[PDB]
């Protein structure tokens, strides 16, 4: 016995019923880079922070 | 005292021609006096950056 719905039976009018979760996807033009590695000593940033 | 600031060269009119030969006409961007206080804007390199 496991309280999970593993395999389930259902007919077919319900074969779509599983679609019920958000997704957010960026578009093409959009672009995804890391930063991390300008944490360098010598930079010094225009606007100074407290 | 060095001053940046929007200026024309002269354009004289040569309505008789021995007449303004006569005169030394000349130009300079040498200053008779320093401008007046409250026409000034004055920067610093931290005005600049922010």
């Amino acid at each position: 016995f496991i309280n999970k719905r593993i395999v389930e039976r259902v007919r077919v009018g319900q074969i779509l019923a599983v679609l019920n979760r958000r997704f957010v996807a960026y578009k093409g033009k959009m672009r995804i880079m890391d930063i991390t590695q300008s944490l360098k000593m010598g930079t010094k940033l225009a606007a100074p922070t407290v | 005292q060095v001053y940046m600031h929007r200026d024309m060269l002269p354009e004289p009119r040569l309505d008789d021609i021995e007449r303004f030969r006569q005169e030394g006409f000349y130009y300079t961007n040498m200053l008779e006096a320093p401008p007046e206080i409250d026409r000034v804007v004055q920067y610093t390199y931290e005005i600049a950056r922010l």
